[PDB]
């Protein structure tokens, strides 16, 4: 199926070609449409006299999504002004990646051939990160993350806090939050002007950077004789407003006051 | 309202510079510096914490 | 040249100063010596361990007179008792007024820095 197929690098099968005579009866097997003709075969009955054939054909229904298996469709043929006047049996199967394989059979008589629309060559799947499967829904590829990433409660939420010298930042892998039930999150500090942002280091993360100062984002500095802590509060919600399940992240990291230096350059004395 | 408490611990950054000159303008990029006992040394500790 | 140069104001550079360890491995370009240290640099091999340096240098030969153009000299380095034991390349050019410029290049090894004699601030 996905691995046992032939390709057709033909630019003439596109729905823009003027007119022709060639008809398909020698087409036998599973095919991968590639080239400037198109990668998918037509979804609506193209007007007559196109696709290098007097009576072009199309697939009625929709292209299957990812992870469906074998799907049977009845390819229609448009002729004489009546869309879907002749019918043929086709078997469409999606594949891992941006291509499809078709069980292409010979129509009952000549002057019948298949087309290819420009389809979604602009739409790509590399925009999905490595942890995002190349899934699809109704023929449109989307980035569904690991299904294993499934956390119900909010106590187990992962918090990537490193306390850098100049500032502290709290990171959240967006997979766990999208599994938590927030299609879009809103990280609000003590001042909402400190909204979070996306960053990718090893996976997808959205993070809030709070400067390690007293007051810059309403940051509360509390220094005792030993250490100095910066205490603030973060706020999460899936929408602008909150009606239930209030989220408050009270993170605080403290820096030392007694601390050491040694020179990195050896020094050598000489005396008479 | 549910309150989660987490934290961290961070270190400030503090260095030295072997200032070739008095008045402490240019640091030292070497690894072995050889002087005589009579010469003065011009150093300090800096803070990017 | 006489308009494209970097001012150097350092009172410690003088041959009178006791000793240090400066090595000007980063001084890039043309420089105009100013300050109590001096506008012209040392014309003779100053005794070792001076000018805030274990081994200071000196320009061998004389400063060019006015209207001399680009003058190529080789800065000598007095060290271990052998004056001009190490050598550098300098390009001293006369400038309009009582000041000069130099093409100061990095010494091959550290503990090599330049001096400035009191020169002729008196000569007006
Ligand atoms: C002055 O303020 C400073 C900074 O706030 C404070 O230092 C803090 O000391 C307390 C008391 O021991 C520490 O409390 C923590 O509490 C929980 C458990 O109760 C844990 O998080 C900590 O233990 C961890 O220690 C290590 C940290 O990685 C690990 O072995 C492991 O995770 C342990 O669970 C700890 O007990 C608090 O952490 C420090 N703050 C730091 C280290 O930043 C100091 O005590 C104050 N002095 C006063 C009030 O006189
Ligand atoms: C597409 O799939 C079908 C079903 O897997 C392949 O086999 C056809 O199966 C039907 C139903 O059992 C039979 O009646 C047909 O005779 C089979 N077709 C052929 C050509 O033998 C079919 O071969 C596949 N088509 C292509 C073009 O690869
Ligand atoms: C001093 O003058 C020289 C000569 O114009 C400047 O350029 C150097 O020229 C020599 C001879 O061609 C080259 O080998 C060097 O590589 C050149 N140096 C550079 C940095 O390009 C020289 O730069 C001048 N020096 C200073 C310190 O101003
Ligand atoms: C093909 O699909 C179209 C669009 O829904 C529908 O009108 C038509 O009836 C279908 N063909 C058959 C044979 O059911
Ligand atoms: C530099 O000039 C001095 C003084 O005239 C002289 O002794 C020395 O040989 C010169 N150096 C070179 C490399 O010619």
């Amino acid at each position: 199926p996905c691995q046992a197929h032939r390709t057709l690098d033909e630019y003439w099968r596109s729905t823009e070609y003027g007119e022709g005579y060639a008809c398909d009866t020698d087409l036998r097997g599973w095919y991968r449409f590639v080239g400037q003709g198109g990668a998918r075969m037509a979804e609506t009955c193209v007007p007559v006299l196109r696709c290098n054939t007097a009576a072009p054909m199309w697939l009625n229904g929709t292209h299957p999504s990812s992870d469906e298996g074998i799907v049977s469709r009845k390819a229609c043929a448009h002729w004489s002004g009546h869309c879907c006047l002749w019918d043929a049996s086709v078997q469409v199967k999606a594949c891992a990646g941006g291509y499809y394989v078709y069980n292409l059979t010979a129509p009952p008589e000549c002057h019948l051939a298949y087309c290819t629309d420009p389809s979604s060559v602009e739409g790509t799947c590399e925009e999905c990160s490595i942890d995002e499967d190349c899934k699809s829904n109704n023929g449109r590829w989307h980035c569904q993350c690991k299904q294993d990433f499934n956390i119900t409660d909010i106590s187990l939420l992962e918090h990537r806090l490193e306390c850098g010298a100049n500032d502290m930042k709290v990171s959240l892998g967006k997979c766990q939050l999208k599994s938590l039930g927030f299609d879009k999150v809103f990280m609000y500090l003590s001042d909402s002007r400190c909204s979070g942002f996306n960053d990718r280091d090893n996976r997808d993360w959205v993070s809030v950077v709070t400067p390690a100062r007293d007051g810059p984002c309403g940051t509360v500095l509390t220094r005792n004789e030993t250490h100095a802590t910066y205490s603030n509060t973060l706020y999460l919600a899936d929408e602008i407003i909150i009606r239930d399940l209030n989220i408050k992240i009270n993170f605080a990291c403290s820096y030392p006051l007694d601390m050491k230096v040694s020179l990195k350059t050896a020094l050598q004395p000489m005396v008479s | 309202a549910l309150n989660i408490r987490v934290g961290g611990t961070g270190m400030f950054t503090v260095r030295m510079a072997l200032f070739q000159t008095p008045s402490y303008t240019q640091p030292y990029q070497g690894s072995s510096v050889t002087l005589s006992t009579e010469a003065f040394l011009y150093v300090g500790t800096m803070l990017d914490g």
